[PDB]
RNA sequence: AGUUGAGAAGCUUGCUGGAGGUAUCAGAAGUGCGAAUGCUGACAUGAGUAACGACAAUGGGUGUGAAAAACACCCACGCCGAAAGACCAAGGGUUCCUGCGCAACGUUAAUCGACGCAGGGUUAGUCGGUUCCUAAGGCGAGGCUGAAAAGCGUAGUCGAU
RNA sequence: AACCCACUCCCGUUGAAAAGGUAGGGGAUGACUUGUGGAUCGGAGUGAAAGGCUAAUCAAGCUCGGAGAUAGCUGGUUCUC
RNA sequence: GGAGUCGGCAAACAGACUUUGAUCCGGAGAUCUCUGAAUGGGGGAACCCACCUAGGAUAACCUAGGUAUCUUGUACUGAAUCCAUAGGUGCAAGAGGCGAACCAGGGGAACUGAAACAUCUAAGUACCCUGAGGAAAAGAAAUCAACCGAGAUUCCCUUAGUAGUGGCGAGCGAACGGGGAUUAGCCCUUAAGCUUCAUUGAUUUUAGCGGAACGCUCUGGAAAGUGCGGCCAUAGUGGGUGAUAGCCCCGUACGCGAAAGGAUCUUUGAAGUGAAAUCGAGUAGGACGGAGCACGAGAAACUUUGUCUGAACAUGGGGGGACCAUCCUCCAAGGCUAAAUACUACUGACUGACCGAUAGUGAACCAGUACCGUGAGGGAAAGGCGAAAAGAACCCCGGAG
């Protein structure tokens, strides 16, 4: 569903609150686009369904070692 | 066909008045047969058994009649039946 | 006058069947609601 | 082990033949038996011409229950009861007065 | 027809006792549909002896 | 039935019944019914009253029978006949035929029956299905999407009218 | 004429029938009638639009749960002194 | 074991079975049709149509095996494209469905209360969904206290309807500190423990065996009851036998018993796991919007995160209910862990100031049945002859009623 791929956030829920503090369901969906990375070990472009967060780690980690955390808990990219 | 299927298709001959007739005026018999007994089953088994030389079988299934009793509503099995046409003259005696 | 029950027996069991209740999540539970009642009849 | 077996010799305590003495003919369930020349009853059965035919008044015994006999003991001449004896190989059924073998 | 007896036989003549209990099987129901029998145990006596050859010739191996 | 108390009530006996009852004093209540258009059974009044379901229509003779307006047969009348005749599909499931029956069912009686009992009866290379092909539509490997259940849909494979 | 419909009268109203019958009546080659199979539904569907229809139930179906909802309102409330 | 038997409604008539050990009871084994996760492909469940391999017939087949999908590992092969990637095959191992409650999460009402009603309540309840286990979860202080100290988690009684919180309304509601049930901690320079086999012993469990002591008399259809006199006791308020039995029967107290299976606790050998590698960085902290904390933005500390940012390295960092200074107390961003705790669809034993056929389960009886509905669903009524069928031979009226 809306889940990022490189780190499980999903969509939450919470509450919509008016100035007279009338309370209404909502939901909070991760900020998640699809975006290709150079991944030099293969000559290829990977692409995958990551939130912001999600490339922020992905810029620090780098991305040979982030696609391994995905292999090992069995991610299907 | 294995011979131990060949005991297991015919069950025994049909009595009715009906039967007798056929019997006499057109060498033709009735036998009650197993409800899984295809025609060509029951033609290679009255040969193998009884020292015939059948020419035509034709076969029929027939419902359970269902009765009525006290503590509901109960019903007979279904069978199976067929007439088995022998050449002009032989009997089929047991 | 024409009455609100006209029989068929196709549309019967495509309907209320027994292999149309278990395609759905929602006719497997009237299964297992009727196998817990102790129904004898469990499908039209 | 059954205490009162068939083709006994028992003796009639309580009912109304309290007193006679018999053989154990038929060990009925529930605890019931059959004894020869006792509890005498008459039967009276339709001889309907329907299904053949059938017979008029009969007479058989009754069957009365199993504690209201007792196993004869044909040396002191009385009801005795009974109890089960050390084996050898088999139990043996001996009187409780006398403990002496039965048969 | 006790199984004791039936372990002293073979395979290849294990097979034809089989064979003739469903001629004896077979013959006692002929004899049934026309009314004709006086010696009804027997139907489930041969039953019971074809259950015993089977199991006898299952235990070979 | 008799009798005793201010009352709820108590006691003694005749008949029926055929195996259990509980003095006194304490202890616990599913502890007292005429009403709730109360709930469940049984039974009254209306009352031997309305009605007996198309106003095509019946009259004799014979037979059987415990008993014939109604059953079977014969003679003679009436009615439908683009159906109130004959045949397919759906739907029903033994109602089909024979022998023996009349308690209940039949808006009356019944010897009769689509009623009770017990036997019998359905025969296919060409008829109708199944097997072959698809329409609407359904399901749908992977796939895309979706808090979870799941939604849509490709290859495909089901679906006759 | 068949077929589809339902304008008038009378009967019937505990009906033969929980919407009919007998007499007349409208359309009857078309925006027609009909069989079989399929699709859309509960704040939702469908509607040549009457708030009409969605299994004799509709200004929001039926069924089971929250649930013994709440009732400042009617009714009833049992032996004696 | 020790003599009858071929289940019940449900009786009858035949055929049989057997002390050369039956029926019966327990352990293990074999067979185990079709449908159903249903799994070779379809389908209106209990039906229709197949393919491959091995064996056997000669006609129009038979016997035995297999052939769903997905996950993991492995071997072979190979698109755009040179290499290899996606992909395609064959193997092995695992999952799938059901089940009353308990447990941990995801989503989440309204009636109602406030004598109206919006914040609030009902309530994180009802309901829907997903996983695991016999329990689950939580667990070994970046915790509390207050300058005195305690020492993991879980459950019970208080503190206390108190301090707080609240259209400061209706309402909601702690902690500190005491009294108890249980006892236990161990690793990332690799451990406690947990599985699975192989052994060393014990105990239970799935069937059974023995088991004491009463005679006479009266009424009565029948004696257990009246009257008289005895006996047994680690067994005396059990069931039923022709009316009320410690001594008539079955039992009871009390002793014995397992070819063979199941379970538990046990020592010691092994393999696997624990397991995350090396003490924790997009982490602590911060801004905006929410949720949780008894706490509804309030002086509002603390945890968590949808969006956006973002450190230090033991002279370092967290907490002590705004915030600062001083003191005190712990070491987060890695793991495993029993007992005390929750429940009972299921089996056994015992008990009840529970019901006795309109009661008690909807159901004492062929009840989730008959019946009602297209369906989901709703849902009844119906017990008693006698101690023993001895259940009325035979005659008369009547239609062989
Ligand atoms: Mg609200
Ligand atoms: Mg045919
Ligand atoms: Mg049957
Ligand atoms: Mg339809
Ligand atoms: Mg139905
Ligand atoms: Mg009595
Ligand atoms: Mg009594
Ligand atoms: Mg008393
Ligand atoms: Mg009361
Ligand atoms: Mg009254
Ligand atoms: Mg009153
Ligand atoms: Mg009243
Ligand atoms: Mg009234
Ligand atoms: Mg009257
Ligand atoms: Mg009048
Ligand atoms: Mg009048
Ligand atoms: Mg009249
Ligand atoms: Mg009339
Ligand atoms: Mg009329
Ligand atoms: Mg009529
Ligand atoms: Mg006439
Ligand atoms: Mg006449
Ligand atoms: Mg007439
Ligand atoms: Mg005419
Ligand atoms: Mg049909
Ligand atoms: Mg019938
Ligand atoms: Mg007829
Ligand atoms: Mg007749
Ligand atoms: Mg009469
Ligand atoms: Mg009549
Ligand atoms: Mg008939
Ligand atoms: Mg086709
Ligand atoms: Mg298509
Ligand atoms: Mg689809
Ligand atoms: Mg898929
Ligand atoms: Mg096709
Ligand atoms: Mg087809
Ligand atoms: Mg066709
Ligand atoms: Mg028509
Ligand atoms: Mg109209
Ligand atoms: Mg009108
Ligand atoms: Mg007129
Ligand atoms: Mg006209
Ligand atoms: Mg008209
Ligand atoms: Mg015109
Ligand atoms: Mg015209
Ligand atoms: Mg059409
Ligand atoms: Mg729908
Ligand atoms: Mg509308
Ligand atoms: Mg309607
Ligand atoms: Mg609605
Ligand atoms: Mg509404
Ligand atoms: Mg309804
Ligand atoms: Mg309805
Ligand atoms: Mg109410
Ligand atoms: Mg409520
Ligand atoms: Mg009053
Ligand atoms: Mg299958
Ligand atoms: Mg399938
Ligand atoms: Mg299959
Ligand atoms: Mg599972
Ligand atoms: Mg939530
Ligand atoms: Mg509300
Ligand atoms: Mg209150
Ligand atoms: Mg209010
Ligand atoms: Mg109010
Ligand atoms: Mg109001
Ligand atoms: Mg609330
Ligand atoms: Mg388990
Ligand atoms: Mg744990
Ligand atoms: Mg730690
Ligand atoms: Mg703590
Ligand atoms: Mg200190
Ligand atoms: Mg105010
Ligand atoms: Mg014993
Ligand atoms: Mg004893
Ligand atoms: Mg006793
Ligand atoms: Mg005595
Ligand atoms: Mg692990
Ligand atoms: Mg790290
Ligand atoms: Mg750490
Ligand atoms: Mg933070
Ligand atoms: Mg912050
Ligand atoms: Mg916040
Ligand atoms: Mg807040
Ligand atoms: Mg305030
Ligand atoms: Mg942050
Ligand atoms: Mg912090
Ligand atoms: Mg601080
Ligand atoms: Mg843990
Ligand atoms: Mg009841
Ligand atoms: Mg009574
Ligand atoms: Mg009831």
């Amino acid at each position: 569903s809306r889940v990022c791929q490189v780190t499980g956030k999903g969509p939450v829920t919470g509450n919509n609150i008016s100035h007279a503090h009338n309370k209404t369901r909502r939901r909070f969906l991760p900020n998640l686009q699809h975006h290709r990375f150079w991944v030099e070990s293969e000559k290829r472009f990977v692409r995958l369904r990551v939130s912001a967060k999600g490339m922020r780690i992905i810029d620090k980690r780098g991305i040979e070692a982030v696609l391994a955390d995905l292999r090992a808990r069995g991610e299907k990219f | 066909m294995n011979q131990e299927r060949v005991f297991k298709v015919l069950l025994g001959p049909h009595i009715s008045e009906k039967a007798t007739g056929l019997a006499d005026g057109k060498s033709q018999f009735v036998f009650k047969v197993a409800t899984d007994a295809t025609k060509l089953e029951i033609k290679k088994a009255v040969e193998s058994l009884f020292s015939v030389k059948v020419q035509r079988v034709t076969t029929l299934n027939v419902k359970g009649k269902t009765k009525r009793t006290a503590r509901g509503l109960g019903k007979r099995n279904d069978w199976k039946k067929a007439y088995i046409a022998l050449q002009p003259g032989q009997d089929l005696d047991f | 006058m024409k009455r609100t029950f006209q029989p068929s027996t196709l549309k019967r069991a495509r309907v209320h069947g027994f292999r149309a209740r278990m395609a759905t999540k929602n006719g497997r539970q009237v299964l297992s609601r009727r196998r817990a009642k102790g129904r004898k009849r469990l499908t039209v | 082990m059954q205490k009162i077996r068939r083709d006994d010799e028992v003796i009639v305590i309580a009912g109304k033949d309290k007193g006679k003495r018999g053989k154990v003919l038929k060990v009925l369930a529930d605890d019931r038996l059959v004894v020869g020349g006792v509890n005498l009853i008459k039967r009276h059965t339709k001889p309907n011409p329907m299904l053949g035919q059938q017979g008029g008044i009969v007479e058989k015994e009754a069957p009365l229950h199993v504690s209201n006999v007792a196993i004869f003991n044909t040396e002191t001449s009385k009801a005795d009861r009974v109890g089960f004896k050390v084996e050898d190989g088999k139990k043996i059924r001996v009187f409780k007065s006398t403990q002496k073998p039965v048969q | 027809m006790k199984a004791n007896e039936l372990r002293e036989k073979s395979v290849e003549q294990l097979n034809e006792q089989l064979l003739g209990l469903l001629r004896d099987q077979f013959n006692l129901r002929m004899q049934k549909a026309t009314g004709q029998l006086g010696q009804s145990h027997l139907l489930s006596q041969v039953k019971r002896d074809i259950a015993r050859v089977k199991t006898v010739l299952n235990q070979q191996a």
